[PDB]
């Protein structure tokens, strides 16, 4: 009735949306929390990953303090781009998506009290730096981090809704991953002193362990036969002069075929793996065999 | 012509699009339709799948009813920026987007009861988890979640419109790679502390087709393998006959593994 | 002249078509091709640029003057009515907007309206791969009215309805364009009836990539499999390295008979040829193996086992299966060609 | 096959190979007859 | 080899810094911390920084103690201010990426000599 | 160009004008005949610059990034040479209302930057410039055109494709310098030289445009897989 | 704007990541979050044992010396993060900055430029593409001590040698 579009018409009267709540006064404090819908693949080739969250901060205006019988008064999105919400961006982000369909998927609740829960669905790509010496057998650690972009420490400080480690939720369905296993999540917060400030940055740890069953059947269990048919031909009599050789040399062709078949599928790294090790001795062993 | 200007400047004529269909009353109840143009990828890799559909809602709105005019008014697709619309969402998406070209693929159509029917030609990309552990023999599931972003069932609820058969176009696709065993349509209330909020889900079961893998996998890895048993009828003494039939055989081998490993 | 347009935008209502209450609104539309774009097999589609121009008439434009035509550009063609068209066939499409929208709008005095846009539209194309590579497609480009069924909006072909450039300026790598043609047709759906319009673009494919890469060095593979057949006996290692060579050969050759295509589940006319060559390579191998096996260790006439089945003596010579094998395995070669190229050509 | 086995009047003896053919076209024979037979059971699909 | 050589005072009544200069390799990429061990035999998380410069503390030291990477001379120092004489105790460096840690011991795989600290009122 | 509606006086000669106020004021539409997905750059703000001279005399600028058509025969790859087109012109104004011109002289109005080739595969010889009037069902319009002639590297093809299937072909025909009773080791070369040459035919394939016809290569892969086929 | 950019955009999650700060003097702050491929024309001639000079040009569009100068605030300090950079591939050597006035023939134009020096790294292409060429070249040697009547194991050996650079060559020229 006439009592919504009122309150919802007079809350912006003389509202400011380009300075931050208690601006000058106090300090903007923001409660924010994580719902991961889905934890994305994971390029180790682009060394980022995809991540799909419901992403909800929440904080406390006074100027949008208001009373009428409803404690809750939702915001169409017109109107919640007209007043102020923190600036949050992901520090190690690549190429976030906001979601449009069908309509901007976000939300603003206001209490009566004047306290903004904002509500967004995000698609965030983020680089996840890998030490990949010991691949196929490497683990990494994959960094999600957020702040304020413009307000500094002593301007807008971000803090978790609940204990930091039940206040980033993964969903039971959502571990999108083919490579790596999700062992689980640590949650931290900490400081960064950049060239314009000290700013505040909320992470989280995403702890991945790669699986190994697959380098086991493709590149060493065929490289290991490869090698022991290289020693079999040790066994045959030393006058089979055409035979020996031509074992000898297509046991070579082989392990050649197989060390360009594993490196392949791999990203391109400068230094040596594990794997690469691996197949440099399994050719210094068929090639000292024949 | 006329007359129904003023009659469509009068419905636009002070309404209000923050409050929806009876915003005091009853929950609104949104009826839904998708008629599957194409399913055009399914990525293993990314465990998703694109999808390009009609996507069509219904409701009714009682400021939008008119009189005087029986025909229903199919109004410019800009006019939808002006009216209420449901806040639909799809839960597992990844990157969508209504098409464009030659304007918005986008309807809005008017009847004189104040029904609202509120068309988009969606193309989707949505996750899809997959268990590949019996691929090529594998049987895959995937389904499309649609659900309200902030109104609860209180204030909001949807429904299959025309039940069973309210997704059409599923017999007409064709996939090179997969085939729809069947599909299904599930509407639900997901319970959680805030309230109950409505969800419908389309799921679709994909059985993968396994000629290909029978022509490129298994048929060229038998022949190999019964080639390399003609090294036992071979006499003994040819050692350079047998050792060359042997090692070539495990060189084919490997030669196809590689192949199949980079074209997979 | 801003007089005129001012005076026709007066009182303007842009989300009510012409003629809304009266009769279905007549529209006439044009194609100028500028380049079909690569046929991407794998994908099931296809890129084309086109001009669209699509002509109808407003009585709301009409004007009284002596300029008897308003051209312009796109700047009002977000202030009138428009229509709904889209390409129910495309995965994506575009318009164009360097360096501005390229639109064009024509108001002639008497109200008919000419909007004259640029496109690119990835239009889908099920593409039928059996006999490929000598596979030939009609692909279809689609369009009509989104929002507005027969009732409301009617489409209509010109005399010149799609007219097309050089053809040799466009990007098509493998096949060749063989013609066109255009349709009208009335699509039931849930919304209603649509006035739908498809243009086809008939294609075939070339075979000197084909010929040259896979079909010749198949054949070739064969033949050098039966030269093992005048090798003399007891060169095994030779005769026995031959063969399984030639079954690598075979094996790498298979490899790129896939390349270009989707996975399939349905058996090529290439890959049948490439199927039948490899049996080919294998069983002129196991021919060797058993020839090596076998020579180093009431009223008709009689009765019915000497006037069929040859038990009399009938196995004893084996040791000239290489002469039966020097003509046997041409004749089934040549006989399969015969049949193969035939029913690929002609018969179907 | 027969067609093929023509070429085996070179060497063997023209008896084997004339009763060879002669078993593989009444094979022929059979296997046509079994198509033919079959064939019309197939009629009842929904498509048809 | 990989070495974590460590300096700075070990005597003060105050205000001091530690550093920790790393040879055998380039820690560009991985996180560097300092850890605590007074007597009794359990050690404490300080301070970590990242390959992002993003500075984490412990909650007994938040505030009180700074830390700083030198990425070019591949070191980390840690700035130690308002000094206490229950602050007496061995101080090491550490390096490693930090899985199912950043605060935990056993996610660094690098450690020093270590440093002794005792203050005197 | 020039628009006597925005003629103005002061003590000012030239006076340019923002994003916003430009947006308002008539421009050509110019676009490219046989253009693609071009990209107007906006980092990190439009890179445009409308100025206007006391007289009227409108002067826009604006950087761009045109990736445009040019139809390849291939026919002689990797020997072949192109003459990759630019054409541009107003689309809804016919030749009667806007004619388009070259600032100077049409050899000297097309300028390349010194070290401006981004080619890694080609050589651009030069450009030729020139104008046009194109038919059309709507009317006359003016194109202005720009040629630029590209010349493809033969020597990575060279060493990486046709010497190595020149070397094959010779060591096939080495075999013929053998004793004719070492009947193994000229199988030996001729199988595997065939093994290698398909090999060698498929890897030069690869990196390739997917042409179904049949280019200079091809040709010569062909001939020499035959003289491989004929030595064994 | 960045003279040589092809494709450059602001990030815009949650918000467009700009910050403008007013300083009370009249100073003003205006920070931007940017991912931009820029061209690097590339000498790949002694590739893989190549260094590589990757620059990104900073002008200004429509102004002139007279009206606007760029300059480098902190001077060899402004620009901060390379050496917390490690490439997969590659290591940056070293990085520059250099300010200096185009004089273009209307008028000067301002410009600043930030170039880095890439050094590649060759422990994968030494493992892998010279390692097994060397070996094979290596045995392509043991028909020498064999003896000249051994034909098909010398013949074998040579031939598949070849075969082993051909596979090694083509796959090679595939990956790179
Ligand atoms: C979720 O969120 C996304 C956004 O994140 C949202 O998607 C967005 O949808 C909106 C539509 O609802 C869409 O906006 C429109 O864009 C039209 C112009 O093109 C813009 O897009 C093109 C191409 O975009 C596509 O590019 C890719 C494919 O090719 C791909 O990414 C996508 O498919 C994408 O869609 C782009 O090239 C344009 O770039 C510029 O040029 C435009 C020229 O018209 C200009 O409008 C733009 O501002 C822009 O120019 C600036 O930037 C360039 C550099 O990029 C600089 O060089 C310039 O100097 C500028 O700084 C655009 O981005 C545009 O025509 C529409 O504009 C009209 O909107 C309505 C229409 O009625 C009017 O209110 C407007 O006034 C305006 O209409 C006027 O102009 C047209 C064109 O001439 C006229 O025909 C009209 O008659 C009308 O003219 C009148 O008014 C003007 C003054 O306004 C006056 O001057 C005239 O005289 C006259 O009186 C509209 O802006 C948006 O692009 C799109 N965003 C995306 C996809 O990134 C989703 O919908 C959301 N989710 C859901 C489901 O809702
Ligand atoms: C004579 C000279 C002597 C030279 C010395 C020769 C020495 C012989 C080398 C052995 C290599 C040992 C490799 C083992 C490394 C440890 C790897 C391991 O932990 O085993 C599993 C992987 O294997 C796997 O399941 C993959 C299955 C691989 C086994 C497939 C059966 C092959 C049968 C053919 C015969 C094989 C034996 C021949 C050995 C020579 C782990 O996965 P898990 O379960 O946790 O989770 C599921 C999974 O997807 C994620 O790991
Ligand atoms: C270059 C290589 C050289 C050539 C290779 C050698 C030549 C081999 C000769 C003849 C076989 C040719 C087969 C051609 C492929 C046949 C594939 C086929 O069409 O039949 C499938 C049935 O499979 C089926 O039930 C079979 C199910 C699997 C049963 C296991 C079969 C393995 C072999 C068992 C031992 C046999 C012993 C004989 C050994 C010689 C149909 O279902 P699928 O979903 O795909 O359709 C999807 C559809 O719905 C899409 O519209
Ligand atoms: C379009 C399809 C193309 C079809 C092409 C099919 C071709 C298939 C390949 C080879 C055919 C080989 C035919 C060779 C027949 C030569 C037979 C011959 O030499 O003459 C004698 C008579 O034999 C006989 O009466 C047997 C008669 C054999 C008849 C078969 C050949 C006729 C082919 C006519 C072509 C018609 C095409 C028209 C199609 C429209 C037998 O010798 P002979 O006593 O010394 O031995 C006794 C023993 O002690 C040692 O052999
Ligand atoms: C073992 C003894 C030791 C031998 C040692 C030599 C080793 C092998 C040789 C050269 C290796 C050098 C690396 C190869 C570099 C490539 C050679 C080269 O640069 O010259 C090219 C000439 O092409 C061309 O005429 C094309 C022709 C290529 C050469 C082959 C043609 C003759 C083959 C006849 C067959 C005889 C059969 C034998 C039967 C008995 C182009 O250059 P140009 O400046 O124009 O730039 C044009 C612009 O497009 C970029 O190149
Ligand atoms: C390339 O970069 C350009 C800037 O570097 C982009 O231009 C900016 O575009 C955005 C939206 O695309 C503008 O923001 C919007 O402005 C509209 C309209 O505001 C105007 O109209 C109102 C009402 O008449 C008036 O009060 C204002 O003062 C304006 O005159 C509003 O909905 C919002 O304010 C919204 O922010 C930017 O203003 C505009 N930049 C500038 C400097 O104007 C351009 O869009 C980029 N190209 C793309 C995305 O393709
Ligand atoms: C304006 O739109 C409304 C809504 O679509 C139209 O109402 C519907 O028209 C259809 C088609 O005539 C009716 O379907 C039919 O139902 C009858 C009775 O069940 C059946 O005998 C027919 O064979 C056909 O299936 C539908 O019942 C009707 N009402 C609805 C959907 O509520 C209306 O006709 C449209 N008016 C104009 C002037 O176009
Ligand atoms: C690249 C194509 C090269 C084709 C060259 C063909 C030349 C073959 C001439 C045959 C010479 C000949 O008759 O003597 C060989 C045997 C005689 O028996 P034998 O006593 O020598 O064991 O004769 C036979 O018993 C069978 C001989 C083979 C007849 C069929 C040849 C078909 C060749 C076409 C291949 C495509
Ligand atoms: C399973 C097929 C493997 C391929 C075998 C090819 C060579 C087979 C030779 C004839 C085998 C049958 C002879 C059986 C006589 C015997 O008892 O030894
Ligand atoms: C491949 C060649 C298969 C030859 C099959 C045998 C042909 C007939 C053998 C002699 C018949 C007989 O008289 O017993
Ligand atoms: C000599 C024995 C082999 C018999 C088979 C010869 C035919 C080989 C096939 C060559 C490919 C011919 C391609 C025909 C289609 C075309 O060129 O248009
Ligand atoms: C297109 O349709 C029109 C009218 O239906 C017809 O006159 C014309 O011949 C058609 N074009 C063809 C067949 O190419
Ligand atoms: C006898 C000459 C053969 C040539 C093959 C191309």
């Amino acid at each position: 009735t006439t009592v919504f579009t009122r309150i919802l018409d007079r809350l912006l009267d003389g509202y400011d949306n380009r300075l931050r709540p208690g601006l000058g006064e106090r300090v903007t404090e923001v409660k924010t929390d994580i719902f991961v819908t889905s934890f994305g693949p994971v390029s180790d080739h682009d060394m980022e990953y995809t991540i799909d969250v419901f992403f909800r901060q929440s904080w406390k205006d006074e100027r949008l303090k208001f009373k009428g019988p409803m404690t809750v008064l939702r915001l169409n999105n017109l109107m919640a781009s007209k007043i102020w919400t923190p600036d949050t961006f992901f520090h190690n982000g690549k190429k976030s998506v906001a979601h449009n369909m069908t309509m901007p998927n976000k939300l603003l609740r206001i209490t009566e009290d004047g306290t903004l829960l904002y509500t967004m669905r995000l698609t965030v790509r983020a680089e996840c730096p890998m030490h990949l010496e010991d691949f196929p057998m490497d683990a990494h650690a994959c960094p999600l981090k957020f702040g304020s972009y413009a307000y500094t420490r002593a301007e807008v400080v971000y803090e978790w809704t609940r204990e930091p480690a039940r206040s980033v939720v993964v969903a039971e369905d959502g571990s999108r991953l083919n490579q790596y296993d999700l062992l689980g999540q640590t949650v931290d917060s900490g400081i960064v002193q950049s060239s314009t400030g000290e700013y505040v940055v909320m992470t989280t740890h995403f702890h991945l362990k790669r699986k190994i069953g697959y380098f086991v059947i493709q590149t060493y269990l065929p490289c290991i036969m490869t090698v022991i048919l290289s020693q079999v031909s040790f066994w045959l009599n030393r006058e089979s002069v055409p035979a020996r050789t031509v074992f000898g040399v297509t046991t070579v062709l082989t392990m050649t075929t197989l060390s360009i078949s594993a490196r392949n599928s791999l990203p391109k790294v400068a230094y040596a793996t594990a794997m690469d090790w691996f197949i440099a001795v399994c050719y210094a062993f068929v090639f000292s065999a024949l | 012509m006329s007359f129904v200007k003023e009659t469509v400047d009068k419905l636009l004529k002070g309404y209000d699009i923050r409050l929806r269909p009876d915003f005091g009353g009853p929950p609104v109840c949104v009826g839904m339709n998708i008629d599957i143009a194409s399913i055009d990828m399914v990525s293993e890799v990314n465990m998703d799948y694109t999808l390009t559909m009609y996507f069509q809602q219904y409701w009714r709105d009682k400021r939008l009813a008119y009189s005087g005019i029986p025909l229903n008014l199919t109004l410019d697709n800009r006019v939808a920026d002006q009216l209420w619309v449901p806040d639909t969402y799809f839960l597992n998406d990844k990157k969508s987007f209504v098409h464009g070209v030659t304007v918005k693929n986008r309807m809005i159509r008017l009847h004189p009861d104040g029904t609202v029917l509120y068309g988009l030609r969606i193309t989707t990309t949505a996750a899809c988890m997959m268990d590949l552990r019996r691929y090529p023999l594998d049987e895959q599931n995937c389904t499309l979640e649609i659900e309200s972003y902030g109104y609860t069932t209180d204030d909001i609820e949807f429904y299959w419109r025309g039940g069973d058969k309210a997704v059409t176009g599923v017999e007409r696709i064709e996939l090179p790679q997969f085939s729809i065993v069947e599909h299904r349509l599930v509407s639900r209330n997901v319970v959680f502390a805030t309230g109950a909020y409505p969800r419908l889900s389309l799921s679709f079961r994909l059985k993968r087709n396994i000629g290909y893998f029978i022509l490129q996998t298994y048929m060229p890895s038998i022949l190999i393998t019964i080639l390399s048993w003609v090294s036992f009828w071979i006499n003994y003494d040819a050692s350079a006959a047998r050792v060359a039939l042997g090692i070539t055989t495990v060189l084919t081998m490997t030669t196809i593994n590689t192949h199949l490993r980079e074209t997979l | 002249v801003t007089v005129i347009l001012n005076n026709l935008l007066e009182g303007y209502d842009n989300k009510l078509r012409p003629d809304i209450g009266v009769k279905p609104t007549l529209i006439h539309t044009d194609m100028y091709v500028n380049s079909i774009g690569p046929v991407n097999a794998i994908n099931m589609e296809y890129t084309i640029d086109i001009f669209f121009a699509q002509t109808w008439y407003d009585r709301r434009l009409k004007f009284n003057s002596t300029i008897k035509v308003l051209r312009l550009n796109s700047n009002m063609v977000g202030k009138i009515w428009i229509p709904d068209t889209f390409f129910r066939n495309s995965k994506k499409a575009d318009a164009h907007w360097i360096t501005t929208p390229n639109r064009m709008l024509r108001i002639w005095n008497d109200g008919r309206v000419l909007y004259t846009l640029r496109l690119t539209i990835d239009a889908e194309c099920q593409l039928q791969l059996h006999n490929f590579p000598m596979d030939e497609h009609s692909c279809p480009l689609e369009f009509s009215s989104y929002g507005y069924p027969r009732e409301e909006i009617v489409y209509q072909w010109k005399r010149s309805s799609v007219e097309v450039g050089d053809t040799r300026s466009w990007r098509l790598y493998q096949f060749s364009f063989v013609g066109l043609r255009n349709t009208t047709e009335v699509v039931k759906t849930t919304s209603g009836d649509y006035v739908v319009m498809s243009v086809y673009f008939d294609l075939s494919r070339r075979m000197g990539y084909f010929t040259i890469q896979t079909y010749i060095p198949c054949t070739l593979i064969v033949v050098l499999s039966w030269v093992s057949f005048w090798i003399n006996k007891d060169a095994v290692p030779a005769r026995t390295s031959l063969g399984i060579t030639t079954v690598l050969t075979m094996t790498t050759l298979s490899t790129i008979a896939r390349k270009s295509l989707p996975k399939v589940s349905y058996v090529t006319a290439m890959d049948l040829f490439v199927s039948v060559c490899f049996i080919f390579v294998f069983s002129a191998l196991v021919e060797y193996g058993t020839l090596h096996y076998f020579v180093s260790n009431c009223l008709d006439g009689k009765d019915c086992a000497s006037f069929f089945c040859c038990f009399e003596d009938c196995h004893i010579r084996i040791a000239k299966m290489d002469s039966y094998a020097r003509i046997f395995f041409p004749t089934a070669f040549c006989l399969f060609n015969l049949v193969y190229w035939v029913s690929y050509l002609y018969l179907g | 096959g027969c067609i093929t086995c023509f070429s085996l009047f070179f060497f063997c003896n023209t008896a084997t190979v004339y009763k060879i053919c002669a078993w593989m076209q009444l094979l022929a024979a059979l296997c046509l007859v079994l198509g033919c037979m079959i064939f019309p059971d197939g009629w009842d699909a929904e498509t048809i | 080899q990989v070495q974590l050589q460590e300096s700075g005072g070990g005597l003060v009544q105050g205000s001091l810094r530690v550093s920790c200069a790393a040879s055998g390799r380039t820690f560009t990429t991985y996180i560097m911390a300092w850890f605590r061990q007074a007597p009794g035999k359990e050690r404490e998380f300080l301070a970590a920084m990242d390959q992002g410069r993003i500075q984490y503390y412990g909650d007994s030291v938040r505030g009180r103690f700074t830390i700083s990477r030198d990425y070019a001379k591949n070191s980390v120092d840690l700035q130690l201010d308002g000094l206490r004489p229950e602050d007496t105790a061995v101080y090491y460096c550490a390096a490693g990426a930090g899985f199912w840690g950043l605060r935990t011991a056993s996610s660094y795989h690098y450690w020093g000599q270590g440093t002794q600290v005792t203050v005197s009122s």
